[PDB]
RNA sequence: AAACUCCAGUUGACACAAAAUAGACUACGAAAGUGGCUUUAACAUAUCUGAACACACAAUAGCUAAGACCCAAACUGGGAUUAGAUACCCCACUAUGCUUAGCCCUAAACCUCAACAGUUAAAUCAACAAAACUGCUCGCCAGAACACUACGAGCCACAGCUUAAAACUCAAA
C-alpha cells in the first residue's frame, strides 16, 4: 500500500501497527520550543506522565537555554527516563518557533526512541489577546 | 503605472536574456533602470520552475522522495550559469544522499526546464549546497 | 513636502499649552 | 531586417538608394558635417516601413520633414 | 416567514428523542408557527466538543424543522430552546430555498488596471 | 451552497489547517467564493463543521482545488 | 395596524382565496410576513382614501403617502431603538423631504394639498 | 481545545526519515500562512500599519505577476537571429 | 399557481393530530444534504 | 512517608476581552466608520445647488457616575544603558482601551480631488500629483510672521472647543 502522510483516524480499521500497538496507543512527546527554553514531557496515551526534561532541568541558564543544544540535551534526557519506562514510539507534538522545535526531536531520536509522526500545535488565536506593542530597535 | 516604474520608451522591445547577446553589446552600454527588473523578475520565474520539479513524482522518484527544498535561485547576468540554492540536512551521511541524486537530476532537469519554452534557452544549473552551514558539517568532520 | 509650516505651528502650541499650564 | 536584403537589391536595381541599417543620429539634419558641405540630400525619401524595431516612428520620418523632403510610406 | 431550525439533540435512545421532538414542535406551534416538515440528518460525531446545561457531548441527533411563524416568534423561540436540556445546539436561520439564486452568464474579468488605481 | 452540504464545503478549507482557500486556488467566483466562506463560517458554529481541520471523512472527495502539499 | 389576518397585497385579488384553507389564510396573511409587507397595506389603504387616481404612483399625491408610510416605520423603529444614530438621520431627511413635497404641492394644488393634509393628519407649518 | 487531537497540522513519518516529515510540516504551514500569522502575533501591529502593509503586499504581487507575465510574452523572441547579417 | 401548488403542500404539513406519526416517522428515515463537486462542474452524490 | 511551593508541563472546566484563514475581495454607510454567528427592525428624496452658528451626526484621546477586567498600557516604580537618559531596551502595575447612561465635538476627520451636469474636439499641458476642460451653484482665499494667539460672544465644555484680529517686525515667506 502506497504511503498516507495523513494519520489513522480513530475509529477506522487500519492495518498500521507499532509493536502491536495501534496509532492511539503510542505515547506522545509534548515539546514547548519557547525563545528563550525548551521543555519536553512524554506522556502515555492516558495522560499519565512518564519524563520530564527542559534545557533549565540540564544545567543550562540564560541566553543559553535558548540554543539548539541545549534543547537536543533536553531530548536525550527526556528520551533516557522514558526509555526505562517501556517507551520505544512516540507521537511528537511540538508547540511553538522557538530554537529547541526541530533540535529538540533530534534528542528523542539519538535517545533511543523512533518517531512516527510530528504534530504541530502552536497556539494561533483567532482574533484573543492583544500582543505587547511593537518594539523600538 | 504604479509607483514601480513603467515607463520605458522601449518597452515592447523583445526580451532577449541569451549568451550571444552579452557578447554583442556596446562595452560603454550599461544597465538601465528598469533592466535589472526584468533579471530580479526572470530570476525569480527559474526559481518557481524549479520548485515545481522538485516536490511532482512524475519527474522522478527519487528526487520526490528527497523532498529537497530550495533555498535561493539567482540566475548570472552574463547568462553563463545559474546559481541554485538548496537547504541542507541535520545527518552528513543524508547530506550525501541529497547531493548525488540532485547532482545526476540536474542534467536531466536542465532538459525538463528546456520543456518550457519560454525558458527553452537556460544555461547549466550550478546546484549550489549553502543555506545548511555546509562548512559547519565540513569542520565538525575534522 | 516638508513638515516646516507643521513644525512652526507645533511649537506654537507646544509653548501656548506649556503658558497655560504653568499659570 | 526581414527584408532588409531584398529593398538594397530594389535599390540598386533600379539606380537609387537604400539605407535599411540602423539610422545614425544627424544623417538628415547634419548631413554636411558627416558627409560634407556639397552633399546633396535625397529629394524624395521612401519608407516602405514606417516604424522602428521598438515600434516607434522611425527617426528619418521626423527628420525629413525637418528638412522639408517629401516622404512616402507604407 | 419561512424559518428552518437547525436542531442538535443530546444522543438518547429512540423514546426520549421522540419526546424531545414532539415537546419542541409544541413549543413552536404555541407560538404560532405552521411546521411544515421534519428531517431527520441523523446521528454522528460533533465536529467538536460542546458543553451544554453541566455537561459535555461528543455525540448528537441532527434534525431540521421547516416551519412558518411570525418575526416575532424568532426571538421567543430562541430563548425555549436555550432552556430545554435535551438540546445541545439550536439555531434558527431564515429558510435558504426562500432565497431565490440569480441567474449568472459567467466570470466576468476584471480590469488590471481597476485593480491598482482601486 | 447549503451550511448543512459539509461534503462540498470541506473541499475548498486546507486538510491540515482547515484555512478556508482564497479564490486563486479554489477558482471560484465573487458571487461563489462569498457564499463558501458564509456557508462554511455558519457551519461551523453551528455544530456541523470542525474549525481546525478538514474532517478525514471528506479527504477523499474530489480534488478541485489548485493547491499541492504532500512531499 | 391592518389586522394580521389581512391578505397580503399581492393575493388579495386571486380567484378563490376566500374558499381555501384556513392555513393557506394564514400563509398568505401579515400575521406571517415581514413589517415591509404591512406597510404596502397600509401605503393601499392611504392611496385609496385620499389620491385620485389609486393607480398613479409617480404624482406628487402618492409620493407623499408613500414616504409618509416609510416615516411612520422609521418613527416606531426609534421608539424601540433610540441611540440608531443611521435611522434618526433617515427620520429627520424623510421629514424634511416630505415638507418640501408639501410646499411645492401647496404651490401647485391647494385643494388636493389639503386632502392630503387631512387624510395623512400633517398640520403643515411654514418655516421659520 | 474542544477539537480532535492528532488531525491538524499532523504528518506522519516515512521510513524513520524526520528531516523530510519537519520540512513537509514546515511547508503545510508556511502555504497556509500560519508561519508569517504566527509571526506577525508577537507584537501588536497597529490597523494603520496592518492596513498599509496589506496594501502594499497586494500591490507588489500584482506587479510582480504583471511583470512575469510580460516577460514570458516578450521572451518568445528569444531564438537565434533569422536574419543575421541584415 | 403559487396558491395552488400551496395548497396542496399543506395536506402533508405536520399538525397537533399527526405530530406523533410524523415524529417518528422521521427517527426511522434519514435526509443527506451532502454532496461534492469536480473539477468538471458535475455533482458527486453519496453512496449510499 | 510527609506536607508546603509564587512556579513549570500534559489533561479537563472556563469571559461583560478580541474577532486567524476567507480578504489576492474592494463591498456597505452621509461622513466618522464597518470584516465571528443568528434573528428582528432597516439603509431619505421621480429636478439640481443650498449653513463655522439652524437640525442631526462625527475616529481616537478626555470628563461624570455605576460595573467588568483576560490581555495591552500613559503615568509611576524597579533593572540596565549613558558624560546625563525624568528616553530608546527589560520587568511590574494604574488611569485608559470594554459595558451602561450622560457629556466633550477635536484629527494628516486626507482620494490633501466641493456638489450637480456635460465633453474628449480644441492648445494636451508652468511643475509634480491624479489626463485636460466646459456649464452651474454654494463655501472659501488675497505677502510672511505675530496667530490652532489676544479681546468679544456662544457652548453640560472652566488648563476646553468654535469664531478670530491688531500693534511692533521683515523683503521676502
Ligand atoms: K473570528
Ligand atoms: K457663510
Ligand atoms: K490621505
Ligand atoms: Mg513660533
Ligand atoms: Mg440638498
Ligand atoms: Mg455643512
Ligand atoms: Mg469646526
Ligand atoms: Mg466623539
Ligand atoms: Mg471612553
Ligand atoms: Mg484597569
Ligand atoms: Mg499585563
Ligand atoms: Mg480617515
Ligand atoms: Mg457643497
Ligand atoms: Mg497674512
Ligand atoms: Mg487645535
Ligand atoms: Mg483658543
Ligand atoms: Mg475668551
Amino acid at each position: 500500500t502506497k504511503f498516507s502522510i495523513y494519520p489513522p483516524i480513530p475509529g477506522e480499521e487500519s492495518s498500521l501497527r507499532w509493536a502491536g500497538k495501534k496509532f492511539e496507543e503510542i505515547p506522545i512527546a509534548h515539546i514547548k520550543a519557547s525563545h528563550n527554553n525548551t521543555q519536553i514531557q512524554v506522556v502515555s496515551a492516558s495522560n499519565e506522565p512518564l519524563a520530564f526534561a527542559s534545557c533549565g532541568t540540564e544545567g543550562f541558564r540564560n541566553a543559553k537555554k535558548g540554543t539548539g543544544i541545549a534543547a537536543q540535551t533536553a531530548g536525550i534526557a527526556a528520551a533516557a527516563r522514558a526509555k526505562q519506562k517501556g517507551v520505544i514510539h512516540i507521537r511528537v507534538v511540538v508547540k511553538g518557533l522557538g530554537p529547541g522545535r526541530l533540535s529538540a526531536m533530534h534528542g528523542l531520536i539519538m535517545g533511543g526512541l523512533e518517531v512516527i509522526s510530528i504534530t504541530d500545535n502552536t497556539p494561533i488565536p483567532h482574533x484573543g489577546c492583544r500582543p505587547r506593542k511593537a518594539r523600538k530597535l | 503605472k504604479v509607483w514601480y516604474e513603467s515607463p520605458s520608451l522601449g518597452s515592447h522591445s523583445t526580451y532577449k536574456p541569451s549568451k550571444l547577446e552579452f557578447l554583442m553589446r556596446s562595452t560603454s552600454k550599461k544597465t538601465r533602470k528598469e533592466d535589472h527588473a526584468r533579471l530580479r523578475a526572470l530570476n525569480g520565474l527559474l526559481y518557481k520552475a524549479l520548485t515545481d520539479l522538485l516536490c511532482t513524482p512524475e519527474v522522478s522518484q527519487e528526487l520526490y522522495d528527497l523532498n529537497v527544498e530550495l533555498s535561493k535561485v539567482s540566475l548570472t547576468p552574463d547568462f553563463s550559469a545559474c546559481r541554485a540554492y538548496w537547504k541542507t540536512t541535520l545527518s552528513a551521511e543524508q547530506n550525501a544522499h541529497m547531493e548525488a541524486v540532485l547532482q545526476r537530476s540536474a542534467a536531466h532537469m536542465r532538459h525538463l526546464l528546456m520543456s518550457q519554452q519560454t525558458l527553452r534557452n537556460v544555461p547549466p544549473i550550478v546546484f549550489v549546497q549553502d543555506k545548511g552551514n555546509a562548512a559547519l558539517a565540513e569542520l565538525d568532520q575534522l | 513636502k516638508n513638515v516646516l509650516k507643521i513644525r512652526r505651528r507645533k511649537m506654537n502650541h507646544h509653548k501656548y499649552r506649556k503658558l497655560v499650564k504653568k499659570t | 531586417r526581414q527584408f532588409s536584403y531584398l529593398i538594397e537589391n530594389m535599390a540598386r536595381d533600379c539606380g537609387e538608394y537604400a539605407h535599411t541599417r540602423y539610422f545614425r543620429g544627424g544623417m538628415l539634419t547634419n548631413a554636411r558635417l558627416l558627409f560634407g558641405p556639397t552633399v546633396r540630400l535625397p529629394d524624395l525619401i521612401i519608407f516602405l516601413h514606417t516604424l522602428n524595431n521598438i515600434f516607434e516612428p522611425h527617426v528619418a520620418v521626423r527628420d525629413a520633414a525637418k528638412m522639408n523632403i517629401p516622404t512616402v510610406g507604407i | 416567514p419561512r424559518y428552518e431550525l437547525a436542531l442538535i439533540l443530546k444522543a438518547m435512545q429512540r423514546p426520549e428523542t421522540a419526546a424531545t421532538l414532539k415537546r419542541t414542535i409544541e413549543a413552536l406551534m404555541d407560538r404560532g408557527a405552521i411546521v411544515r416538515d421534519l428531517e431527520n440528518l441523523g446521528e454522528r460525531a460533533l465536529p467538536y466538543r460542546i458543553s451544554a446545561h453541566s455537561q459535555q457531548h461528543n455525540r448528537g441527533g441532527y434534525f431540521l424543522v421547516d416551519f412558518y411563524a411570525p418575526t416575532a416568534a424568532v426571538e421567543s423561540m430562541v430563548e425555549h430552546l436555550s432552556r430545554d436540556i435535551d438540546v445541545i445546539r439550536g439555531n434558527i436561520v431564515k429558510h435558504p430555498l426562500t432565497q431565490e439564486l440569480k441567474e449568472c452568464e459567467g466570470i466576468v474579468p476584471v480590469p488590471l488596471a481597476e485593480k491598482l488605481y482601486s | 451552497v447549503d451550511y448543512k452540504n459539509v461534503q462540498l464545503l470541506s473541499q475548498f478549507v486546507s486538510p491540515f489547517t482547515g484555512c478556508i482557500y482564497g479564490r486563486h486556488i479554489t477558482g471560484l467566483c465573487g458571487k461563489k467564493q462569498k457564499e463558501i466562506t458564509k456557508a462554511i463560517k455558519r457551519a461551523q458554529i453551528m455544530g456541523f463543521m470542525p474549525v481546525t481541520y478538514k474532517d478525514p471523512a471528506y479527504l477523499k472527495d474530489p480534488k478541485v482545488c489548485n493547491i499541492r502539499y504532500r512531499e | 395596524d391592518p389586522p394580521p389576518s389581512t391578505l397580503l397585497k399581492d393575493y388579495q385579488n386571486v380567484p378563490g382565496i376566500e374558499k381555501v384553507d384556513d392555513v393557506v389564510k394564514r400563509l398568505l396573511s401579515l400575521e406571517m410576513a415581514n413589517k415591509k409587507e404591512m406597510l404596502k397595506i397600509k401605503q393601499e389603504q392611504f392611496m385609496k382614501k385620499i389620491v385620485a387616481n389609486p393607480e398613479d404612483t409617480r404624482s406628487l399625491e402618492a409620493r407623499i403617502i408613500a414616504l409618509s408610510v416609510k416615516i411612520r416605520s422609521y418613527e416606531e423603529h426609534l421608539e424601540k431603538h433610540r441611540k440608531d444614530k443611521a435611522h434618526k438621520r433617515y427620520l429627520l431627511m424623510s421629514i424634511d423631504q416630505r415638507k418640501k413635497m408639501l410646499k411645492n404641492l401647496r404651490n401647485t394644488n391647494y385643494d388636493v394639498f389639503e386632502k392630503i393634509c387631512w387624510g395623512l393628519g400633517i398640520e403643515y407649518t411654514f418655516p421659520p | 481545545a474542544k477539537h480532535l487531537k492528532f488531525i491538524a497540522r499532523t504528518v506522519m513519518v516515512q521510513e524513520g526519515n524526520v528531516e523530510s516529515a519537519y520540512r513537509t510540516l514546515n511547508r503545510i504551514l508556511t502555504m497556509d500562512g500560519l508561519i508569517e500569522d504566527i509571526k506577525h502575533r508577537r507584537y501588536y501591529e497597529k490597523p494603520c500599519r496592518r492596513r498599509q502593509r496589506e496594501s502594499y503586499e497586494r500591490c507588489r504581487r500584482i506587479y510582480n505577476m504583471e511583470m512575469a507575465r510580460k516577460i514570458n510574452f516578450l521572451m518568445r523572441k528569444n531564438r537565434a537571429d533569422p536574419w543575421q547579417g541584415c | 399557481r403559487e396558491v395552488l401548488q400551496l395548497q396542496e403542500e399543506v395536506k402533508n404539513f405536520i399538525t397537533r393530530e399527526n405530530l406523533e406519526a410524523r415524529v417518528e416517522a422521521a427517527l426511522d428515515s434519514r435526509k443527506n444534504y451532502n454532496w461534492a463537486i469536480t473539477r468538471e462542474g458535475l455533482v458527486v452524490r453519496p453512496q449510499r
